[PDB]
């Protein structure tokens, strides 16, 4: 009996080079006993069940009592110019708030241009 | 960022400037920041002060009810043009709350 | 345009981000990340005690931002206690370390 | 990255997608050849809601952080009977992305700035 | 700076300014211990030419050079009706009073991290 850890991943960099579609994966692990299902909402509106494909709870490679599941969803490539953040969610009985909404966006991810601009003064005693 | 309200004069003679009035602050200034260095030079402020040039043509009236303060400047000349700011606190720069521009078509 | 990830006032760190459009194409849209720390230099170690030595080392674990403190806040009052021997009567009094912000 | 920084075993996924007919044999190897392949788990082919005739797969490999953060690549292989040589493989590591240049702009002028 | 060149004794001042009305009360303590009233001198409120109906006052403390050069810390507490807490204080030492060195150890880590 442990908290069901959850994660989300963005589409692959080389995947955005054929201009057909894109896939977003929400990984759900743990949740012992295995009681989870994911509903992919966007802007608070649930998506069609035909889009996301959850499969089954599967035991972890080393499974004393733990399990895991994977669920993906298919979108269109040209819609990623705006993101829409395509939120994921999980549900389990071993959760104080029984919801762990997880969402990512083109903006979220790995940065490619760091621009640190630190400054040094003697009148910065108070943060205005 | 905070608004960039702009005002004009339509030939000299009078002008009126309004800026928001913050709460829990005792100082209010209208420095012109028209210097090459950029360091804003307080023109008319509370806590007792005024500009060597701007005298007798500058006054401040704070109205807590409307959350605004009013400054009235009589006449008009070439020197008192450009841009102006407003703010509070005890640091003329880093304490601004507006960036107003003053111009005259004369 | 820029969203704000961190607005800490204790460390004056403003982490933000923006994506710039490429040369009329949806590819190579390079992302950005701007960090702006403003070191105090004139503040003490224990900011609420005006006796500790000056603050030399500045450690910034960016992960935590997105408890020892560095700067003051324009919206709060800092106070302390000092002994006064008026009339040979040692007495503790609350002193407004940061005045004009305690009104 | 949220998984790495939390001190938890990193999991790498190989998203085999688009194979028809539904037959694929994914394998995970390090330093040249696989070691105890049962270490990872994979899923059976499943349909799509788009296009007539497609299948997708999955795979998960669990590795500790003190190894993932230090060397090796953990390549993935796909064995479908329509490939030019019947074998195709992709590979990832820490530095599979972009250089991500810096633009440090330190300032030591106490007179102008601080904005 | 010139006074310290002589390496004889150092004088620290405390300029109160622009308080109406008069009768401000000023005292000095060294590293949390109050000093004798006879080790410093306090002026009396005097008119302010630039500001009508405003007053100002001075106060000076004298100590040996060795004491100033041992990082000892001195403060100038004041008491006035206008003061919101009725008491406020400022503090200086060797390192803070117009220093000749800015020793800094800027250090940051995990710049990438996970930020949301
Ligand atoms: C920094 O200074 C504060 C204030 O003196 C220290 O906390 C105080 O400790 C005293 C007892 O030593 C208590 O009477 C106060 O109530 C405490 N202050 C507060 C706000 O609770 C603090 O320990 C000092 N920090 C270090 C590292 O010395
Ligand atoms: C980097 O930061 C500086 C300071 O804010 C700014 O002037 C400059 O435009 C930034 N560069 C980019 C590419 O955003
Ligand atoms: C580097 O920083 C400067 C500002 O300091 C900015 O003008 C420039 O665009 C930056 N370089 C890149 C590649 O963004
Ligand atoms: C200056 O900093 C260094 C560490 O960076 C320290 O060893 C040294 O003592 C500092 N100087 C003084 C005068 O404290």
């Amino acid at each position: 009996l442990h908290r069901p850890d959850v994660y989300l991943l963005p589409p692959a960099r080389e995947q955005l080079n054929l201009r057909e579609s894109a896939t977003i994966t929400c990984l759900v692990t743990g949740f012992s006993p295995a009681d989870v299902f994911v509903q992919w909402m966007q802007r608070g509106q649930p998506l069609s069940p035909e889009k996301y494909v959850t499969s089954a709870p599967m035991p972890e490679p080393q499974a004393p009592g733990r399990y895991f599941a994977h669920s993906i969803l298919t979108v269109s490539e040209e819609e990623w110019n705006t993101g829409e953040t395509y939120t994921c969610v999980v549900a389990h009985e071993a959760l104080p708030n029984r919801v762990t909404e997880r969402t990512v966006d083109k903006s979220t991810g790995k940065p490619t241009l760091y621009n640190v601009s630190l400054v040094m003064s003697d009148t910065a005693g108070t943060c205005y | 960022i905070l608004p960039e309200v702009k005002v004009e004069g339509e030939l000299g003679g009078s002008v009126t400037i309004k800026c928001p009035l913050p709460e829990m602050h005792v100082r209010i200034y209208l420095c012109r920041e028209m210097a090459g260095s950029g360091t804003c030079g307080t023109v008319v402020s509370t806590t007792n002060f005024i500009k060597a040039e701007y005298k007798g043509r500058v006054t401040l009236k704070q109205y807590p009810r409307k959350n605004l303060f009013l400054v009235e400047v009589t006449q008009l000349t070439e020197s008192d043009s450009g841009v102006y700011a407003c703010g509070a606190g005890m640091n003329t720069d880093r304490g601004k709350t507006q960036k107003v521009t003053l111009n005259v078509h004369s | 345009e820029r969203i704000v990830l961190v607005d800490n006032k204790c460390k004056c760190a403003r982490i933000t981000s923006r994506i710039i459009r490429s040369s009329e194409d949806p590819n190579e849209d390079i992302v950005e990340r701007n960090i702006r720390i403003i070191v105090p230099l004139n503040n003490r170690e224990n900011i609420s005690d005006p006796t500790s030595p000056l603050r030399t080392r500045f450690v910034y674990h960016l992960s935590d931002l997105c408890e020892t403190c560095y700067t003051y806040d324009r919206n709060k009052c800092y106070t302390a206690v000092v002994p006064l021997v008026y009339g040979g009567e040692t007495k503790m009094v609350e002193t407004a370390l940061t005045p004009d912000a305690c009104y």
